[PDB]
């Protein structure tokens, strides 16, 4: 029960949603071809909330990967672990937005909309109970900002009491990959913040970082990032697939994490992260991973959270462990950052513990922090905008595919007021 | 899926078209009979048997060059339906080529043309290859494509304009062809392509080390500028980028589309080792301004927009890296109102030596595409030049006896004086 | 518990390190690869001081290594004994200070300082109970002596309570092996005296002399005394690592030794030295041992004791022995030598007995001596440094480098005091 | 990690350069073709390939030497792209080589060197060969070192200046090229190392017992002092030492940074027996007089700075003690305010005799750098000759035609006898 729908937006989207279908695949023991080879009645168990079995015991994963290009499908159908799809599944147009988010949101994506949502109620009524959706995608391709904003705006309409989950890869600050994505990462994050429950920001410039500096990786390529996050998403939902003495749900911490409605973007960490020699150098401690986790050098997220407070924080475990171990780490941590933390807000923490490793290690440690120092990213990407709407630099595409200026207008203001509320809440006593 | 169809005006577009799709033969695989002892589905169609013909279209008033196609090794290749000949060359009179010889081909042409977009369900747009000297080249150019834009609404349309060399000058009312056909291009052209022989002589002769190079070696240079631009569409990468993205990220206002093209890396054969072909080298290598191929020093002005092309064995973390610090550097400055000014493609197929040619094989290449406000100083030049041959009247009776008004020299004139005073403007910084 | 974080600067004292570690290494039956194969229990209930045990029973030692060029890391990484090393402790740049103490201690130190306080903190955390830092450093080179201040300065600032211990090879009187290293061996002893607990001056002339004569060697490589000063050190700690009828530690010590906070600088001695035919030829006799410790030749500071006087005496002794032979010893020694004392500290000899030896032999002694005499050694540096300042030779280097004559008039004047301390209180009735 | 750049003005410096890196191939084992059947990682960049090259930079304005470099042996070795080629030599005549014709290339062997420079990481310091009395010598070094010490502020620059022999002379007017080039080098230098062709030839004649030895042999020797030099960067030893370590140990003014070189063992293949070859034996050998490799006793003088650089099986106890004795000795006198006047550092690699040479391989080889007073009184004998021969003002009108001012000749002298007068009064004693 409590089946979760995965839809993939967005060429990155679909590049981590590859890698982090071949992660669950390898965990629960599922070969390429989609038979169940495994050793643990755990895995078949809870297997339904990920997968679909079909008869002669087959499994496919519950998964729709869209796209208005075919290269990225073709390619998915090229390699390996791509068979157990659903050859159905794999919505794509022929043009592609190309960075135009008036196109993915206003001309193509009205082409394709109906077949993606024909395909989403099918799955749902396929389904015994429906938990929530989780989405991926980019927030700078026109593709992915415009059509997942589409669909989320869609799906909200057609289920006001489900969960939804994003993981919008946020341009980075420093590096940027195309010259206009301010315009569409303004107008996705307001479509977001109307219509989103949760939203993991992730950007390039930290994963890079973590993969040259932790990892000791002078060459980090597209799959170790895409790895890195679907390791973070299998551990933030294996709370569900398996037995813990302890256990969390995405009911449980949307409802933690949210003290108010608006404030709800995260930022994820993992732990351990070790190096092919540096390994069997250290003890894998509960106190270790609990440090490793908090520091600014381990933040998925460009940005200091010492510059801000932790609003909440939740840590979800995996492996054996006592459960005193966890609690003194809480509460030494908590003693040794007071300043970091809000004072309205006694015991902010929100802990979780399964009972099953990401198979190779013995223990390890997920993070999600709900802090402030956010906003000063958007900050600087409203800025730019800012810069970019003074001159009104490439407005002419948007102008001509039916898009208003008070649309900037409108969604920069939106922008404006969250900056402003996160600021206020930081500085609430 | 996504086809594009190419379009050879005049000689230099006919030989620039005959490097080009003996490139694209030698990427494919593919024999000069058709055959290949999907990817090429863009390019080229496949007829019953195993045999292929390009999506090309050559169009001369002087039958000579298409002869010489038809005469050369590329003869089985090509489809004798489309090698469209006329009589008499416009003879560098653009009145010719826009008024009174174009008219009998011009129904031809674009009867072919519907033809072959019929058959083409991913029509991605069309590669206009033409000098500007050349009266054949001003005049059918501006025909066709002011015919082309009727017709289809918004659809990619991309040139590769021969600019005439600020002195190497081959014929002598080059002002006259260059100013009208620029004044009709720029309100159709979505994109074009400023190339110069001038600076592709002294990068072979420089860097290639080429002291007596021929026309041949700058259709190499041009050919391979295509063919790394199309690699993202006929070939997978890690980041792959489409045309309408690049009229997208260089494009800051609906006037301002002439950028150029640089490509690198450009070694001798013998000059292949001595040098590991870094990725910051190579990108150092595209942003010296030896390597630009038009007469201008960027150094003048200011680079609006920057798209960089990579092909073969790439990793972007480094690529990143290498473009931040070409960012923290001076003299590479931008607009104050654009803050970042870089796009990026990548694609996994490295480029592939042409036989027989002079390059060197490598293992990464990249092109550069520059939307800078440097360029605008060549318009000026021309202009200059076109005063005082416009000062005195010279070479106008031959124009106003073929059916053209000297008001419309004016009003060329007037054109790209507003076009230079945009460019100029656009240059400044914001207030506040 | 009482777990002790080993810290090396400088050339000198990573090759000092390295042979140290190596002789631990041996002493606790540890392999290269850092799994114990020993035979004895003792060496594993207080492994922990020392190592620190990673899963799989691995051992890594509690050590940082830290220069600023890569030649010296990359030869450690190279011979064995190198692998248990956790091979994110080598912290190292890339310049190499060059005999400028002020590069090492303002322009390269300045950013290695950062991630060697965060290994530092990390190690800190890492242990149960901190009881105090050993440095192993020069005071010649550049390097050595500055970042050597530096990161003592930051220490102390961060830990007032822990106790410090240094030993700084003081360079020679006769030989020289720089030109200039009377400037930051006069800085580096400034900031010793401001910030340090005790301090092991060792000169490489007596050294030499000790190898050359007593263990009649004539051809004394760096191995040789590195070997000896790790000897020292073992003995020093080894009443902490071990059992013993009258047992010592590091605060004992320092309440023995430092009547006054300045005056806290010592010299080592080692018995026995036996060639490898002159060793069958005598008893192993405590009056043996006591008389070889206690004489000119066998001291490794380059100063007579005899020209002044001994304000306190320690003595750790390893290898079973009656303590009433040891009384007796040090009564009769204390008698002959009335006048080598202060008068006003009746009973100046403080004793100590381990239980184990030093592998191969069946007892040894370590004598620590705090006397008057080494302030003469003092006087000749300030006499070399004075005439070196009078024409302000190679002071361009330094000023350029943001210090200032000032410094050097204050670090002098520092230095004149400490001496004129030394002796007021040697001349005390 | 740790690399530094060599540059070669002039005949002198190109042959130099041809020695050292001949020498550099033979120590790492390197094929002249880049391959050997890290240690290289200082001097030589590694291709994609097994292929190394030498970060080597020559500049000369006659070609014939920079031909013969191309046809020679190396030939594979070098990069083509470093070997510039001018036109017309400086042909002994200053004002050429730093007015007139060094613009024609300046900037071409900047950007070379910028272009060196942004690939390496580790840049430790710049290796300038060049005489004096060639013009090319003098005018371009005073043009490169400017140029580099303008651009970048503190990095370390070394020279191995060809001082003009005392009485052997080849030239005329070397006192003038020797003059202008040292009152320019004087501010730019970081530490320059004065070698003399008559010492070598008295060195090689007497101890190596080669009765005529050619411009190779000296060479040889040159090659072998700068190998030794580097050895401790190049190789680990017991006690290593840096470039700032010696700038920061022979300087004790800003000013008086002009030691010379001296090398040991030095024997004759048939005469490698008959003798142990002591540390203390070496040692007396590099503190004789008779093995100094410029013109001047040392007696005369005081030595205020020495370093000793041993490389092979050597063992710091009895070096020490061999120093300590050469202490006690009484004409080995140093200044009062210095007490102790050593540098010691030592490296585990012996050097290795050059195939086809004139020395003996040995298994301990020692290089002394000596920074004394004595060398003050060779600066005079210069000035003397330039005195009589600017007294008549006798070869000034080249100059003066070429854009020079008898007023440079003036101050230059003027600076001459300044530096002249610091080194005499730093000479004397403190007082009290
Ligand atoms: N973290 C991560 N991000 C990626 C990866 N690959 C691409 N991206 C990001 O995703 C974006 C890709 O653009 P999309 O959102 O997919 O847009 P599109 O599908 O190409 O369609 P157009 O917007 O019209 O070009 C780029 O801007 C990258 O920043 C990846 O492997 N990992
Ligand atoms: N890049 C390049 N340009 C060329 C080449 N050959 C000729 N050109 C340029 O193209 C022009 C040739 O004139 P065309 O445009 O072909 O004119 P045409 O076809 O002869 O017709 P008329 O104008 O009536 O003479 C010349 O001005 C050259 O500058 C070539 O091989 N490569
Ligand atoms: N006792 C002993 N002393 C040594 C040994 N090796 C080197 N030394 C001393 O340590 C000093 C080495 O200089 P460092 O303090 O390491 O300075 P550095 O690391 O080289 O950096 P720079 O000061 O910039 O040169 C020398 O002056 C020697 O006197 C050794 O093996 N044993
Ligand atoms: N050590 C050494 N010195 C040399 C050698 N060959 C020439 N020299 C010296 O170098 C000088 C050569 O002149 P250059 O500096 O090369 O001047 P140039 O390159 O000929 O240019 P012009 O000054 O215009 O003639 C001579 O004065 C010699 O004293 C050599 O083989 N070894
Ligand atoms: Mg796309
Ligand atoms: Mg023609
Ligand atoms: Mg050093
Ligand atoms: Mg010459």
């Amino acid at each position: 029960m409590r089946e979760i729908v995965h839809i993939q937006a967005g060429q990155c989207g679909n590049q981590i949603g590859a890698k982090f279908w071949e992660v669950i695949s390898d965990e629960h023991g599922i070969d390429p071809s989609g038979n169940y080879v495994g050793d643990s009645d755990l895995q078949l168990e809870r297997i339904s909330v990920y997968y679909n079995e079909a008869s002669s015991h087959k499994y496919v994963p519950r998964a729709i990967l869209v796209d208005l290009e075919p290269g990225t499908m073709d390619s998915v159908r090229s390699g390996a672990f791509g068979h157990l799809f659903r050859p159905d599944n794999f919505i794509f147009g022929q043009s592609g937005a190309g960075n135009n988010w008036a196109k993915g949101h206003y001309t193509e994506g009205a082409e394709l909309v109906d077949s993606v949502l024909d395909v989403v109620r099918k799955e749902c009524e396929n389904c015994d109970c429906l938990q929530g959706f989780q989405l991926t995608h980019s927030l700078g391709g026109g593709t992915g900002s415009g059509m997942g904003t589409l669909l989320i705006s869609k799906v909200r309409e057609e289920y006001p009491d489900r969960i939804m989950n994003t993981f919008s890869v946020v341009p980075s600050p420093k590096v940027s990959d195309t010259v206009v994505e301010p315009y569409n990462a303004t107008l996705s994050i307001h479509q977001l913040v109307e219509n989103t429950d949760e939203t993991y920001c992730i950007d390039n410039e930290a994963l890079y970082d973590i993969c040259f500096r932790t990892l000791k990786l002078a060459t980090p390529t597209y799959g170790d990032l895409n790895h890195l996050v679907s390791a973070t998403m299998s551990g933030v939902t294996t709370s569900l697939r398996f037995p813990g003495q302890l256990n969390a749900d995405l009911r449980k911490l949307a409802v933690n994490m949210v003290p108010f409605p608006r404030l709800h973007f995260f930022m994820p960490g993992f732990a351990p992260l070790t190096a092919r020699g540096s390994q069997q150098y250290r003890a894998l401690t509960v106190p270790e991973l609990t440090q490793q986790m908090f520091d600014a050098k381990n933040m998925m997220a460009a940005c200091d959270p010492r510059h801000g407070r932790y609003l909440t924080v939740a840590t979800v475990f995996r492996g054996r462990m006592s459960m005193k171990e966890v609690d003194e780490q809480m509460l030494a941590i908590q003693s040794k950052n007071s300043s970091y933390f809000v004072e309205w807000i006694p015991n902010n923490v929100k802990v979780a513990v399964c009972d099953i490793p990401p198979r190779g290690l013995k223990m390890s440690s997920t993070f999600i922090g709900n802090s402030t120092a956010i906003q000063e990213l958007f900050k600087r990407i409203s800025e730019q905008f800012t810069a970019m709407f003074r001159r009104k630099a490439f407005l002419h595409w948007y102008t001509g595919e039916g898009m208003d200026e008070m649309e900037f207008t409108e969604a920069e203001s939106n922008m404006n007021d969250l900056v402003s509320e996160y600021q206020q809440y930081q500085d609430a006593t | 899926m996504r086809e594009c169809i190419s379009i050879h005006v005049g000689q230099a577009g006919v030989q620039i078209g005959n490097a080009c799709w003996e490139l694209y033969c030698l990427e494919h695989g593919i024999q000069p009979d058709g055959q290949m002892p999907d990817s090429f589905n863009t390019f080229f169609s496949e007829t019953g048997a195993g045999k292929h013909v390009p999506r090309a279209v050559f169009v001369d008033l002087e039958p000579t060059v298409i002869d010489e196609v038809r005469t050369g090794t590329y003869r089985q290749l090509f489809h004798p339906e489309q090698l469209i000949t006329g009589k008499e060359d416009a003879a560098n009179n653009y009145a010719r080529g826009h008024y009174t010889i174009g008219k009998e081909i011009i129904d031809l042409v674009l009867d072919r043309i519907r033809k072959l977009a019929d058959q083409c369900t991913g029509l991605q747009g069309f590669l206009v290859f033409h000098s500007f000297g050349g009266g054949t080249g001003s005049g059918f150019t501006s025909l066709l494509m002011e015919r082309l834009s009727v017709d289809y609404g918004k659809k990619s349309k991309l040139e590769f304009s021969i600019y005439p060399a600020p002195q190497v000058s081959t014929a002598v009312v080059e002002p006259y062809n260059s100013i009208l056909t620029t004044h009709t291009t720029l309100e159709h052209s979505d994109c074009a392509f400023m190339v110069d022989n001038e600076a592709i002589y002294d990068i072979c002769r420089r860097n290639l080390d080429i002291e007596r190079p021929t026309y041949t070696n700058l259709n190499r240079l041009i050919s391979q500028i295509v063919s790394s631009i199309t690699a993202s569409l006929r070939f997978d990468g890690a980041l792959n980028v489409d045309l309408t993205n690049f009229q997208t990220n260089l494009v800051p206002y609906p006037r301002i589309h002439f950028p150029l093209a640089t490509y690198a890396p450009v070694i001798s054969a013998e000059k292949a080792y001595h040098e590991q072909l870094s990725v910051a080298e190579i990108t150092n290598a595209c942003f010296e301004p030896a390597n630009q191929m038009v007469k201008c020093d960027p150094r003048h002005g200011k680079y609006m927009a920057c798209c960089l092309l990579y092909r073969g064995d790439v990793v972007p973390k480094d690529v990143n890296a290498a473009i931040a610090t070409i960012k923290t550097k001076r003299s590479i400055q931008f607009v104050d109102w654009c803050p970042t000014g870089f796009k990026v493609g990548i694609n996994y197929q490295p480029p592939t030596v042409v036989p027989g040619g002079d390059l060197a094989k490598v293992q990464r290449a990249v092109c550069m595409l520059s939307n800078t406000t440097a360029i605008a100083e060549a318009w000026a030049r021309l202009d200059h030049k076109f005063d005082l041959m416009y000062a005195k009247r010279a070479f106008v009776h031959w124009y106003v006896g073929e059916g053209m008004e000297e008001g419309e020299f004016s009003e060329a004139r007037e054109d790209m004086a507003a076009l230079e005073k945009d460019y100029e403007e656009v240059g400044v910084d914001s207030v506040e």
